[PDB]
RNA sequence: UAUUGUGUUAGCAUGGUUUCGAGAACA
């Protein structure tokens, strides 16, 4: 007799979905999928937008630091870099503040993540040759 | 081909003037009001009074007489302002509470028993992570003969085990772990000043 | 050509009609149980015309990535389409999937 | 150019940005917050569904012009505003 | 390039004195302040006694620590927790330039 | 489509070029191969495998292609760390650098022709 | 010739007890306001990218 | 926390995805 081969059989069709272990996962997938496309359309733009203007970057953050806290803090003389300015986005996840020391996310005192410039590992990796839906801005053509 | 044959507005009559004149009757849009308590109760009245001028159903004489048989037994508010309390409140103002942590409250061994969740942070509150009771074994307590039969008296054999011989009561009322968990306290007091007579 | 963007469905009427009904209903759930106490205590059934528009068995399920009413579980929450898109488009395995089981 | 955030304890809070209509750049959200400001209700504290129903019917009333406030049950639009303002004192 | 904040070397050069340099600093002055500021006995236990010279030396270790705390200019988070500060700070310098494959 | 002739050096593009495998295997196998194409996937999605392969109870090749340094692992196993027997080791051909990639997914040939025809062929 | 900082202040110590919220510093904000509408004036690569 | 018209002629004989019906996979 199969005991392990025919484990969860009783919890698959002797069960009621709101009678056991089994949680939902269509709600998570509800704030995740919807943030991928936001962080694509709008990740170059803001880069863009960043290196549209070279020099002269660092005096509009410069004086905004004399009318937050007066004195500037991290005022360094004319032959050191100030800040190196990493595009980064909002967060549109409606995430709980959970007491979890260990977590990644519960100690966020902001509402901006960095965003990796390059990736070698697509999240959204494909079963085969489909292509991801809404990465064709430029409609297509056909010979006619 | 079909489904496209327009028709023109044969609406164009002087007799219709009472016409785009005023909005449209209320819409399910408009619906996400609720209704006043002025209005519910007038409808009460209207369908009372029809339901008596004649309009009987073969299904209505039977509610009626089930009604009736609960009169007989006593389960009815029928009498052949007020300020009450709350059966809640009461138990608050009755109870001994503890002076400072040093000071024990009960007399009896006693374990408490709670699910936390933790894990990454969920978009949604996980249910059924607010369960608390409280086991006690009747046979080290030491009690009198009539005291000891009192006690699973009141709570029945279904939260008494007659293996080991352990009481397990369980407190959920409320949705919350730090209310339910003072709820628990306040019951477990109460019942063993009952106990004691 | 291109698959669907599956996060931002299509226009539709009659999917957006159903939304409206969860709202009304909501607002007026409490009333509906007035209604049935004040009956249970004088002991007398009748109708409650009021809950016809704003009834519970108004609303029935409907397909998100679509708009037909009809093929939608509790648990996918999709039509037979919209799972088959979901998962061949890589989103289920961190969700514990695997295909490799009949 | 663009009003600080003093929320408290942090030094960002989206909520007001959205209720004054300044990140948004809702113009119909613009024009609600100085109207139920001169009213004196807490608009601050409300729930995100009771404040898009309010500014729907600011909007509704201005196009089509003030003169159809019908509502169901024979409800004036006065009744709402003076009911909000108890519940959200200031 | 035409600016002098922007190139390659300028990004390495604040990604090591400010994430990985600053974030030993806090290590070690956790650690060192249990040292010199001890309790009566175990955390759990000092709770449960509210007495005297435990709360109050508690409540002075938190302050310390607080004031203690580097801001990163790379990560923006700012994790209060030592241990995850550490942990994440190699996973940004990994990724920069570490790696060689998929 | 630019060749290596734009700058790749061992600066930073000495791992940023693809390639072709290099491999030709012969002998029986245990059954009818059923062992060694099951291991050959299981490896084959760690190292992201892009081409094909061909297993059988003696003929075994196929055209591998993929990153240049990740299929230098791949000539190692499978040389000396195979755990059933190996006669010898045949090569066909080999080419480093090119833009772009033929096939997408990895995949295993596997005779499915009817049992009918078996008998008669 | 190529070490940009002397020394090291780290210090085990806490913070002085006033807070840096008086009304001398509310009216030193209005003076560092000026100055970023003056700038702005003189527009030159800058109105655009800022808003 | 709803928000960019059309559930209409026109798919076998020009169509993207999916699939029913017949045929094939060997050295």
């Amino acid at each position: 007799a199969f005991r392990y081969r025919r484990e969860g059989q009783f919890t698959k069709f002797r069960v009621h979905f709101d009678r056991s272990g089994f949680r939902p996962y269509i709600d998570e997938l509800k704030w995740e999928i919807m943030d991928w496309h936001y962080k694509r359309a709008m990740g170059p733009q803001m880069k863009k937008t960043l290196m549209s203007y070279q020099e002269g970057s660092e005096k509009l953050q410069y004086m905004h630091d004399l009318i937050a806290l007066g004195t500037a803090k991290a005022k360094f003389p004319h032959a050191t870099k100030r800040f190196f300015f990493v595009p980064a986005l909002p967060v549109t996840i409606p995430y709980r503040r959970s007491s979890n020391p260990f977590c990644l996310l519960s100690a966020n005192k902001t509402g901006w993540l960095q965003w990796s410039p390059k990736q070698r590992v697509p999240f959204p990796q494909p079963l085969g040759k489909r292509k991801v839906g809404g990465t064709d801005p430029q409609p297509p053509v056909f010979p006619k | 081909k079909k489904k496209r044959g327009k028709k023109e507005k044969v609406i164009l009559n002087a007799e219709q003037v009472a016409t785009k004149t005023r909005l449209p009757p209320i819409r399910l849009e408009d619906r996400i009001t609720p209704e006043p308590p002025a209005t519910v109760a007038r409808n009460i009245r209207s369908q009372i009074s029809r339901a008596v001028a004649g309009w009987k159903t073969k299904r209505m004489f039977t509610y009626r007489n089930k009604y009736r048989l609960r009169r007989l037994v006593g389960m009815t508010h029928d009498i052949d302002g007020r300020t009450f309390v709350t059966p809640l409140t009461k138990l608050q103002h009755q109870a001994a509470l503890p002076r400072s942590p040093l000071h024990a409250r009960f007399d009896f061994p006693h374990t408490v028993h709670y699910d936390v969740f933790w894990g990454p942070p969920q978009v949604e509150e996980e249910p059924n992570k607010s369960g608390c009771w409280v086991s006690f074994r009747v046979a080290d307590l030491k009690l009198s003969d009539s005291q000891e039969q009192r006690l699973l008296d009141i709570l029945g054999p279904e939260r008494y085990d007659e293996q080991t011989g352990v009481v397990c009561l369980e407190a959920d009322v409320f949705p919350q772990l730090n209310h339910n968990a003072a709820y628990l306290g306040d019951i477990l007091q109460q019942l063993m000043r009952e106990v004691k007579k | 050509l291109n698959p669907p963007p599956i996060a931002f469905p299509s226009f539709n009427r009659r999917c957006q009609k159903d939304w409206l009904a969860r709202r009304a209903f909501a607002e007026n759930e409490v009333n509906g149980r007035i209604y049935k106490n004040v009956y249970q205590n004088l002991g007398f059934k009748g109708p409650i015309p009021i809950l016809n528009k704003v009834g519970q068995y108004r609303i029935r399920m409907r397909c998100i990535s679509g708009g037909y009413s009809r093929g939608i579980f509790r648990f996918t929450r999709m039509a037979r389409m919209g799972m088959l898109q979901l998962a061949r488009e890589g989103w289920l395995k961190k969700y514990g999937y695997r295909p490799g089981l009949f | 150019p663009e009003a600080p955030q003093p929320p408290a304890g942090l030094h960002w809070s989206w909520w007001e940005l959205y209720v004054k209509g300044v990140n948004p750049e809702y113009p119909p959200r613009q024009r609600m917050f100085a109207f139920l400001t001169a009213q004196g209700v807490d608009v601050l504290e409300m729930e995100i569904r009771e404040i898009e129903d309010v500014t729907r019917w600011l909007e509704m009333s201005n196009v089509y012009g003030e003169k159809f406030p019908r509502f169901p049950y024979d409800v004036t639009f006065q009744d709402k505003i003076e009911a909000l303002k108890e519940k959200y004192p200031l | 390039y035409i600016t002098s904040a922007n190139f390659s070397e300028p990004v390495e050069l604040l990604s090591l004195a400010e994430d990985l340099h600053k974030a030993e600093i806090y290590t070690q002055t956790t650690e060192k302040l249990e040292k010199q500021w001890p309790a009566a006995g175990g955390v759990a236990k000092g709770i449960q006694g509210d007495q005297f010279f435990d709360v109050m030396a508690a409540a002075v270790r938190e302050d310390l620590q607080d004031q203690s705390r580097p801001v990163l200019v790379n990560e923006l988070t700012d994790h209060e927790n030592p241990y995850c500060m550490k942990r994440e700070a190699l996973r940004r310098l990994v990724l920069h330039a570490c790696t060689r494959n998929c | 489509t630019a060749p290596r002739v734009v700058r790749d050096r061992d600066e930073t593009n000495f791992h940023e070029m693809l390639g072709k495998f290099r491999f030709d295997l012969q002998g029986s196998f245990k059954e009818n191969g059923d062992m060694l194409r099951d291991s050959l996937l299981q490896v084959g999605r760690d190292l992201f495998l892009v081409g094909w392969v061909k297993c059988r109870s003696r003929f075994a090749t196929g055209h591998i292609q993929g990153d240049v340094h990740a299929l230098s692992y791949m000539r190692r196993y499978l040389e000396k760390h195979v755990d059933e027997s190996v006669s010898s080791v045949r090569f066909y051909e080999e080419n480093f650098g090119m833009p772009l990639l033929e096939y997408e997914r990895l995949s295993a040939v596997n005779d499915f022709r009817a049992p009918g025809k078996k008998q008669q062929h | 010739i190529q070490q940009p900082v002397v020394l090291r202040v780290d210090i085990g110590l806490g913070d002085r007890e006033p807070v840096q919220d008086t009304t001398a510093f509310r009216k030193k904000q209005e003076q560092s306001r000026r100055t970023l509408q003056a700038a702005l004036d003189h527009d030159e690569r800058l109105a655009r990218y800022h808003g």
